[PDB]
């Protein structure tokens, strides 16, 4: 009932600055310390700094004393964090959390990225079984997501209606463009009997694209 | 103790370039010559938006395939975008003669004037303009091409029609008609009441007489008999005449068109996002400043040359060797 | 500052059994009668969840099979019994001195019965073909353990350049792995062959598993 | 490289001297620092940017390459169209990659030439008033001044003013 909703993923070039936001609701925001934690892919969690939105009192990690700045908006109940002169190592996922000695309630986390390529939305290509052979009562289906630079993509199936064994493989980088795949396992009786659309989203470009998969051709 | 020194600049940029003698050498300053990024949208060339056909083919576009109705009266466009597999082509099964040329001729064009070449009220009185097929459905309702007229007989008769059109429109007009081949001889007797049918279309630069040929055929779209489509571009000032005694689906709406240059046919699934870039590709638009792009081969208007290369960087500075 | 050295780095415990995670410390994490030490659960794709606070206090909601214990320079965490859900990584965290720091992290693997990958291969889409490139994907869903090897043969000749492999972490409700392989060939070179096979050699079978397709 | 100066007897580049590409150091008694040769660096930037602008200019942009679509009975033309498109792309790609791989060396060699040409211009002024020590460095046998440090750069050194003093100190080494 208490939720910290974070901002969207962002992409900036090295040396620039960003504001990341964390809007709070469900509790008395004016009263509990806010927190920021940095998680490099693979490497460990790192605590950044603290804002107390009642008084604006700040604590800064000795490592991050110059890179990060923290503010808050009491009326809007939002927490802002500013990072300056970004380099490669700052490209990570940043979490807003509430608590003083025990980080209790955590945010969603945005993946700010610092590199040379530019924001490009992905193309979606359906993946049909091709051969008309019944491997079992089930047939595996999927969608491929090719050619997109900023990392976050969310692949749902029939607007999330199919939670039955859906896989979303981690993205892989080829010449500065992430590509990944998704799969399902739907009974062969109910496909292509019923519509199986995959819903993908790229929050870094505000692009939502669908593509119902259909069997292949030459028929 | 007291010296002078000659040296060469070094910077912290990691811009890597390839030379003939070695490769992947880091350099002070560089310029990229290859444009490697698109946006995956359908912008507006210059300011004039494209003509998104969507589900329809160019065949269903011109004849007004009743599922293509709302993309009519869009006469101003910069280029036409077709879905790769259009599932609304010709609603009536048959052969579309010289499809590819009309496809190519309708790539230079930039303006139509959809006009009623043969108004139904005053040009086909004796005959029946009420020709509807079940295959050309719309809203679960039988319809027909909204640019032609299925001329059947009225009061059991179907006299020799001899209408004609003079091209008084000062520009090239594109006329479209169709010839009927009923499924069996039984329906041929019922639709037109003549077993010896003919359709001739004659102009100062066109003459082809059509004889129909009634036979058993495989069923397509549930209508066994087939319709064959034909077209001709009338020069300004000539007259086309239509005479027949059966099996003629005559035009009602023709297209007076003015050629231009800069348009073509792209097929892609991109969305339109009102982004006014200087040149388009099926997978988006080009930033357009560089002289080389590898995004896609097919382009529309003042793009760079397409080279299938990974990266082309030119050294502007010199070898970077810092402390 | 204080460094939380965490042991072991990788861990695998069968279902219905106990799992023990140690967390040493450079200094003593004790603060006026309690130890300001916390534990967190981080499933892949999710932010950390708070497990134990102030070195033994279980937070509400999460079940009572989680036990935090320890005092002074070193603490431990118990899970009893380990469930399928617990497939994630766990971190220890001190809150005594500025700056607050986390441990190195440790990944919990659930030991279950071995499995055979259900293999699936898909040809490139027709729209993908128009892009000047094409990619064949070979899905390998629902197997166990990690170790698996995929080989691509174009007309029987094994191809190893241009492959891209990505593994999924354990399913939270299946204790199960998956991975996918992609060849990225040119539009022209894709059309110069017919036989596209991806074979997978796994522990579950002496001979490799094979599924393939042709363009007819 | 080719003239032996870049990555040769000038072993590394100076992380300082942002003023330009080529310059001097002049560690003096008054104060050290950096100062880039405005004359030779303006010729270099004016030549490379003329190279680059010349290269793009020789390639007019292409318009509305759409791709013709042929029917089910014209396979001969379709395969012909592919060759006349893929053929041009084969040429233009190849004809562009080598233009880059070839002229990048000429840009590096041109910098190797300029430094080597500049290093000899300083030598021809400081005939026997200095020696060559640190591979690109000169030792003033006459204790130069900042006035005279600017008096080696813009053609403002002369041996005669300091010659006999230099002649004195050569006799003890
Ligand atoms: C604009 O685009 C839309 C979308 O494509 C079109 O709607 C589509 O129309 C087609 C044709 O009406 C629909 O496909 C048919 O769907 C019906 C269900 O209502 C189904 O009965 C039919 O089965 C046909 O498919 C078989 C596949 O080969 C045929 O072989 C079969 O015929 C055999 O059986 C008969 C038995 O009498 C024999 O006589 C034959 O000779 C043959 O042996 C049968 O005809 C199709 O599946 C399609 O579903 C529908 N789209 C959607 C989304 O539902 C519009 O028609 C189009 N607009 C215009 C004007 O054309
Ligand atoms: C262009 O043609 C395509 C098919 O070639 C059309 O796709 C169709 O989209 C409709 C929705 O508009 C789908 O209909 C049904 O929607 C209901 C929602 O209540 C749902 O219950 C069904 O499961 C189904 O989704 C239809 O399935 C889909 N076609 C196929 C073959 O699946 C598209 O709408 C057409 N666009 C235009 C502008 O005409
Ligand atoms: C349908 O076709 C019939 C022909 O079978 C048209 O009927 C008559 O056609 C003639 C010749 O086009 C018209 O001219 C007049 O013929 C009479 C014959 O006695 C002559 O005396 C007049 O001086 C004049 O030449 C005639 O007006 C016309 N009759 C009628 C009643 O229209 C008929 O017009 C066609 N259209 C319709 C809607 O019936």
């Amino acid at each position: 009932e208490v939720q910290l909703q974070e901002s969207g993923p962002e992409l900036v070039k090295p040396g620039a600055s960003v504001k990341i936001s964390c809007k709070a609701s469900g509790y008395a925001f004016s009263r509990s310390w806010m927190n920021w934690v940095k998680q490099r892919p693979g490497k460990g969690l790192e605590w950044i700094g603290r804002i107390y939105p009642g008084d604006g009192d700040t604590n800064y990690n000795g490592k991050f004393k110059g890179k990060a700045t923290l503010t808050a908006d009491k009326s809007s109940s939002t927490a802002y964090m500013q990072l300056s002169s970004l380099t490669s190592e700052d490209s990570a996922v940043y979490f807003c959390a509430r608590g003083s000695n025990s980080f209790a309630y955590w945010g969603q986390g945005t993946l700010v990225t610092v590199s040379g390529a530019k924001t490009t939305p992905p193309s979606v290509y359906p993946l049909a079984p091709g051969s008309a052979a019944q491997t079992n009562s089930m047939v595996t289906l999927g969608c491929l997501v090719k050619g997109y630079f900023p990392e976050p993509v969310t692949v749902t199936w029939n607007s999330g209606s199919l939670s039955s064994g859906v896989h979303t493989f981690p993205a892989v980088l080829q010449s500065d463009l992430y590509t990944l795949s998704s799969s399902v396992t739907v009974p062969s009786s109910t496909w292509p009997s019923e519509t199986v659309t995959c819903n993908v989203a790229h929050p870094a470009s505000s692009t939502k694209v669908d593509k119902k998969i259909v069997p292949r051709d030459c028929g | 103790e007291d010296t002078i020194c000659i040296g060469y600049h070094a910077n912290n940029s990691t811009d890597t370039v390839d030379t003939v003698l070695e490769k992947n050498v880091t350099v002070t300053h560089s310029v990229n010559l290859l444009e490697d990024s698109h946006n995956g949208k359908l912008c507006l060339l210059k300011g004039i938006a494209p003509l998104q056909l969507g589900n329809c083919s160019v065949a269903g576009w011109i004849l007004g395939n009743p599922e293509c109705e709302l993309l009519i009266s869009r006469e101003s466009w910069s280029y036409i975008v077709e879905k790769p597999n259009p599932e609304n082509g010709t609603c009536y099964p048959g052969h579309f003669a010289d499809y590819e040329e009309l496809r190519e001729q309708l790539s230079s064009v930039s303006s139509f004037e959809r006009f009623e070449i043969f108004p139904k009220e005053s040009s086909w009185p004796n005959h029946t303009t009420t020709g509807v097929s079940a295959s050309c459905s719309h809203n679960g309702e039988s319809s027909f091409y909204k640019n032609l007229l299925w001329l059947t007989g009225k009061n059991g008769l179907y006299p020799n029609l001899s209408k004609s059109y003079a091209n008084n429109k000062e520009k090239e007009v594109l006329v479209l008609w169709g010839v009927h081949h009923p499924p069996n001889i039984g329906d041929q007797r019922a639709l037109y009441h003549t077993e010896n049918a003919y359709v001739s279309v004659v102009s100062s630069h066109y003459s082809r007489k059509f004889t129909p040929e009634i036979a058993k055929r495989p069923k397509v779209r549930d209508r066994e008999g087939r319709i064959n489509y034909y077209w001709t571009l009338l020069e300004p000032g000539d007259t086309i005449i239509f005479e027949a005694n059966g099996n003629l689906i005559a035009p009602r709406y023709a297209f007076a068109l003015s050629r231009g240059f800069g348009s073509g046919i792209i097929n892609s699934n991109a969305p339109m996002d009102e982004c006014d870039a200087k040149c388009q590709t099926p997978q988006g638009a080009i930033n357009s400043s560089l002289p080389f792009q590898n995004v896609h081969p097919v382009t529309i208007g003042e793009c760079p040359k397409y080279v299938r290369s990974a990266k082309l960087r030119m050294v502007t500075g010199l070898r970077n060797i810092p402390s | 500052d204080i460094v939380l050295t965490q042991s072991p780095a990788s861990l695998a415990v069968s279902l219905g059994q106990r799992a023990t995670i140690s967390c040493k410390a450079s200094q003593s994490v004790d603060f006026d009668g309690d130890s300001y030490m916390n534990w967190y659960q981080q499933k892949p794709g999710q932010p950390p969840k708070l497990l134990i606070y102030t070195t033994s206090n279980l937070e509400s909601g999460i079940p009572a099979r989680f036990s935090g214990s320890g005092s002074g320079t070193d603490f431990t965490l118990n899970i009893h019994p380990v469930e399928e859900e617990d497939a994630a990584t766990y971190y220890c965290q001190q809150s005594s001195e500025d700056p607050y720091t986390f441990g190195g992290g440790t990944k919990l693997e659930i030991k279950r019965a071995d499995g055979a990958p259900t293999v699936s291969i898909f040809p490139p889409s027709s729209e993908q073909l128009t892009s000047g490139g094409a990619s064949v994907v070979c899905f390998l869903n629902n197997f166990y353990p990690k170790d698996i090897n995929v080989k691509w043969k174009i007309d029987g000749s094994e191809r190893q350049n241009g492959v891209l492999n990505s593994w999924t972490d354990q399913d939270s409700k299946d204790s199960t792995y998956s991975m996918s392989s992609t060849l990225t060939l040119t539009k022209d070179e894709y059309e110069r062959h017919n036989s596209y096979t991806c074979e997978a050699t796994h522990k579950t079978s002496t001979s490799p598993i094979v599924k393939s397709f042709n363009r007819n | 490289g080719l003239f032996g100066a870049i990555a040769g007897f000038i072993e590394g580049g100076w992380t300082g001297m942002v003023d330009g590409w080529y310059g001097y150091h002049h560690q003096n008694e008054q104060g050290s620092g950096y100062a880039a040769d405005q004359k030779s660096t303006q010729n270099a930037i004016n030549g490379i940017t003329n190279k680059v602008n010349s290269v793009i200019e020789k390639m007019n942009t292409q318009f509305t390459a759409v791709g013709k679509e042929f029917n089910k009975l014209e396979r001969r033309m379709e395969n012909l169209n592919k060759k006349v498109d893929d053929g041009f792309i084969d040429i233009w790609t190849y004809n562009a990659e080598l233009l880059v791989l070839l002229e990048n060396e000429r840009t590096l060699d041109f910098h190797d030439s300029n430094v080597k040409n500049l290093y000899e211009k300083v030598k021809s002024q400081l005939k026997n008033n200095a020696k060559e020590i640190g591979n690109g460095c000169f030792e003033f046998y006459h204790k130069c001044n900042d006035e005279c440090m600017e008096s080696v750069k813009n053609g403002t050194y002369d041996y005669p003013k300091y010659s006999e003093e230099s002649k004195l100190n050569r006799e003890k080494i």
